[PDB]
């Protein structure tokens, strides 16, 4: 089933429009919306927040451990919502489920989908690339320094052409490589050959 | 039973 | 010494500050800082205990050091990091002026490890770094919670920090718990009365700029008033005052630059990173043409060409009409193509700077029945100029300007002698029998270098090759110093460029700042008016939270931590991240291995996001919004990362004064947290950590290998200097060897084609 299981409650409701890449459908569950196996989700907005202030808590209390990752997503249509998202984070916290804040009814949408897409996509996304080019890696090398930055070594590396060279550069020399400056050449030189042991 | 949301 | 007998108004000054505590401001140069030696003289005693706040390694070492030459006991000491927590308090029993750290003492205030009933005062040097810095602050907030005794004195100068619309110097007088202000800039009537004495003899000689160098700052200036423009454009919170071409080319204009945009760098676009890089570029651009010579200039240019062929960090700018007239004006500069006739221009500075030497000297020789020689000081604006001026002045134009060309260009004996018959048709020493002496203004590490130069070669003639304020300001009180020795100070100005400009800015900016500031003090007369603890990481005291938490009335441990920033319970872990914080760590993968550690060592993983409220981020790209989703989007790495840590909850606060009432309630009957629990939680002296970083970076090795390759070797260089073979035998893998050695030996050019 590769389709949003929409509660029943939530026929009137301005941001179930606003899932245009997934398809949905209805259907009796005890959350507002079904993500998949293992994830649901409580629709909430501060307005009705502030009208309701009950109305949350009953939800949370009847939703149960059913599913091992629950999120309830909020609007933040209001122009004070300090003091609600204290009392919600709170709840959030003793009702062991997530609090995602969306700031318009296409954020919501968007992060439904994206709940509804993503549910067999790995975390390769999140890691570190590490990406294994030779100008990367020397990049990579050289970015270690305090202050050489990406552009530093990429006029670096244009300048002298191995990193033998870069190495067989006096002090002097690298102070006037264009554009480096005379502090940041003298920590790469430090750097560039100082004695492993000791401090 | 609300929703969550305002008609 | 330099700094001992004061002067009457000086003498004034301290009476006052000796009456009711407050904040002083002098003018930039105007021996701020002789008071504070004064004050640390007074409080030399081992009776007393006084701390210092803001004050540099080097500018402390140089006080000691003339305070054991003026002949003083109980020499101030330094409280660093690397002596002991025990042996801390041994330093705080004896007494005395006490140069102290802000984490130091921050430590120390809060764990009680410091006899806050015991200490005198306490003195805030650089005390306008109360506006942005939270650690002093809350240091001064702890001392008089414990005191409400000693005195806080603070000693400024930089009055045009206050004239920013950002701060305000109410706030900065009320943080410092000082209730009184003292202003004494420049035109002060006592300084003025005084200094008009003993002023000295200033010659100012204007030099005409070469027509092609004009063309070339001309096209800067326009390439840099494009750039700004396009910046405010994709950036309308940035018009404000600081924005503008008249601040762009002073050298404060990258902090003012850092402060608006760092704390949201991520939320920003490519566009708006990549304008802050040209901007850089074309300051250096501008530092350049005015400091160096033609061969190098044209050097940097060709540099920047290249670059960009290979990359394209300035692609934006370098191919506009006006970037290209710059290329050609340095060519022309260097070389005319009729195969190569070099021109060889030199700049119009060094023949003014001869001719004021030729007529120091013929002065020298003329008087020299009365009394003998007088020394010549030349100051530059950093290292390099003062090399060029050597080079200039032992060679001359001719051979100084054909080493500069034949270090770069192609070797060719017929051009360069046809070019000569047309032309001929730290302290840097010159000179035997004067002391002609050479020394870089800016750029050197002790900050005092060059007032020890100044008071110990005794200079006659000052020659300014370039304008500081500072050290105009310190030659006018070093020759009110000595009221018999007279001293004239020559100054070399381009008409019309760059420096001149800023030198007046300079001046008329701290004209008008004090002139703010003296009628703002006149509208400040009137309104002159169960314990719970939380872990808290050292890094976040950078910062108004950990302030924030205190005043709410439950007390901070500071530790560091390598698991989270704040530990509310025994099981819970608090990530402080803001909305650009989030996005970079979502990007770089630096979140997931929080989070990791965080699941891992605690039941209770909290991630919280600090949003501003005033001016909400979409959290997901506009107009793709209405299109399919994106791995690129935040909001999506935020649903894969809540996907994959589903026990991890997030806490949404718009303020750090809403995220200490949140961090408060959210421990009404849970434990307390503890130390050397979160510290266990989770070689060292005989590594350097230098080299360290980048024999790891480097391919080919890992920990198994680092060990036993930097034990083999004693520098980075002689490990390029080894062979494939050795490689292969030190580390016993051919496929790392080999990598390594086809790393170190190959070249870029190579990888492109």
């Amino acid at each position: 089933s590769n389709s949003i299981i929409v509660s029943p409650r939530q026929r009137g409701n301005p941001v179930l429009k606003f899932v245009r890449n997934v398809p949905w459908e209805f259907g009796d569950v005890i959350p507002d919306y079904v993500l998949g196996q293992s994830t649901c989700a409580l629709f909430l907005s501060l307005r009705y927040h502030n009208l309701h202030p009950d109305y949350i808590h009953g939800r949370l209390q009847s939703l149960g451990k059913n599913f091992a990752l629950r999120v309830l997503l909020v609007q933040v249509d209001v122009k004070d919502p300090q003091q609600a998202l204290k009392e919600l984070a709170k709840m959030c916290i003793l009702a062991d489920c997530t609090l995602i804040l969306a700031w318009s009814p296409e954020e919501a949408g968007r992060y439904l989908e994206t709940y509804k897409a993503y549910e067999q996509k790995p975390a390769d996304l999140l890691m570190e690339k590490l990406e294994q080019d030779f100008v990367s890696r020397v990049t990579e090398c050289l970015t270690t320094v305090k202050s050489v930055n990406k552009t530093d070594s990429q006029t670096l590396l244009t300048t002298f052409g191995s990193l033998e060279q870069l190495i067989a550069a006096s002090r002097e020399d690298l102070a006037l490589c264009p554009g480096l400056g005379p502090q940041k050449a003298r920590r790469l030189f430090d750097v560039l050959h100082e004695p492993f042991l000791k401090v | 039973t609300g929703g969550g949301f305002i008609l | 010494i330099a700094m001992a007998p004061l002067l009457e108004y000086e003498r004034q000054l301290v009476l006052e500050l000796l009456d009711t505590d407050g904040l002083v401001v002098c003018a930039r140069g105007l021996g701020a800082d002789r008071l504070l030696y004064h004050f640390l003289q007074l409080h030399c005693h081992p009776a007393c205990l006084v701390l210092v706040l803001n004050t540099q390694p080097a500018e402390e070492e140089y006080f000691i050091n003339q305070l054991k030459i003026e002949g003083v006991e109980h020499l101030p000491r330094r409280v660093t990091n690397e002596i002991t927590s025990n042996s801390r308090y041994e330093v705080y029993t004896q007494g005395g002026v006490i140069f102290a750290t802000s984490r130091i003492l921050v430590v120390d205030f809060l764990t009680d490890r410091i006899p806050s009933d015991l200490i005198t005062g306490i003195l805030v040097y650089r005390a306008h770094r109360i506006i942005e810095s939270c650690q002093e602050a809350f240091i001064l907030r702890l001392f008089r919670q414990k005191n409400k005794r000693g005195f806080i004195k603070a000693f400024t100068d930089n009055a045009v920090a206050f004239d920013t619309g950002f701060c305000h110097v109410e706030r900065v007088m009320r943080n410092l718990f000082v209730r009184k202000l003292y202003l004494w800039p420049r035109f002060h009537v006592a300084v003025n009365s005084f200094l008009e004495q003993h002023k000295p003899e200033v010659v100012e000689i204007h030099v005409s700029m070469t027509p092609t160098m004009l063309a070339i700052q001309t096209a800067i200036l326009d390439i840099l008033n494009a750039c700004l423009k396009e910046l405010k454009c994709h950036n309308p919170s940035l018009e404000v005052e600081d924005l503008s071409l008249e601040n762009a080319i002073g050298k404060p204009f990258d902090k003012t630059i850092r402060h608006y945009l760092d704390p949201l760098w991520h939320q920003l676009g490519a566009k708006t990173k990549s304008l802050v890089q040209d901007l850089k570029i074309l300051r250096t651009l501008l530092q350049y043409l005015s400091q160096y010579d033609c061969v190098t200039f044209l050097n940097l240019l060709e540099s920047l060409r290249a670059t960009e062929k290979a990359f394209g960090q300035n692609s934006g700018w370098l191919f506009l009409d006006s970037s290209t007239s710059m290329f050609i004006n340095a060519r022309a500069r260097v070389y005319h193509l009729p195969k190569k006739e070099l021109v060889l221009e030199s700049n119009p500075k060094w023949e003014a700077l001869t001719e004021v030497l030729k007529e120091i000297e013929a002065e020298n020789k003329e008087s020299e029945a009365l009394g003998g020689p007088g020394q010549v000081l030349i100051c530059a604006s950093d290292d390099r100029t003062c090399s060029q001026l050597r080079d200039y002045i032992t060679l001359g134009a001719e051979a100084f300007l054909l080493r500069l060309y034949r270090k770069t260009f192609e070797k060719d004996s017929k051009a360069e002698e046809v070019w000569m018959k047309f032309r001929k048709e730290a302290a840097f020493g010159i000179l035997k029998e004067p002391l002609t002496i050479i020394h870089p203004l800016l750029g050197c590490s002790d900050p005092y270098a060059l007032t020890r130069v100044l008071h110990e070669v005794e200079p006659r003639y000052v020659v300014l090759y370039d304008a500081e304020l500072t050290f105009v300001r310190q030659l006018e009180i070093y020759r009110a110093s000595r009221p018999g020795k007279p001293l004239r100070v020559y100054f070399l100005i381009y008409g019309g460029s760059t420096e001149e400009q800023r030198y007046l800015t300079a001046l008329r900016k701290e004209k008008e700042a004090f002139e703010k500031l003296i009628r703002e003090k006149a509208s400040m007369v009137v309104p002159e008016e169960t314990q719970q603890s939380i872990v808290v990481d050292m890094r976040e005291f950078r910062s108004e939270l950990p302030s924030l938490i205190h005043r709410r009335g439950i007390d901070i441990e500071p530790v560091t931590l390598e698991v989270g920033d704040y530990i509310l319970t025994p099981e819970m872990c608090v990530e402080r991240k803001s909305i650009s914080d989030l996005i970079g760590s979502l990007n770089n993968g630096r979140l997931y291995s929080q989070c990791i550690s965080m699941s891992r060592y605690y039941k209770r993983p909290v991630l919280l996001i600090e949003f501003d409220p005033s001016k909400p981020f979409s959290l997901t790209s506009r107009g793709a919004l209405f299109q399919e989703i994106s791995s690129n989007d935040i909001s999506s790495k935020l649903t894969l990362l809540t996907l994959h840590f589903p026990r991890l909850r997030i806490l949404w606060c718009p303020s750090p004064h809403a995220t200490a009432e949140l961090f408060e309630e959210l421990k009404q009957s849970k434990p307390q947290p503890d130390a050397a629990t979160a510290l266990a939680i989770t070689e060292s002296e005989k590594y350097n950590p230098g080299p360290q970083d980048f024999l790891l970076k480097m391919p080919g090795v890992n920990a198994k290998n680092c060990r036993s390759l930097m034990h083999h070797v004693k520098n980075i260089a002689e490990l390029a200097a080894l062979s494939q073979d050795e490689l292969t035998s030190i580390l016993g893998n051919a496929a790392n060897a080999k990598q390594l050695y086809d790393f170190i030996h190959t070249s870029f050019a190579e990888v492109v084609s």
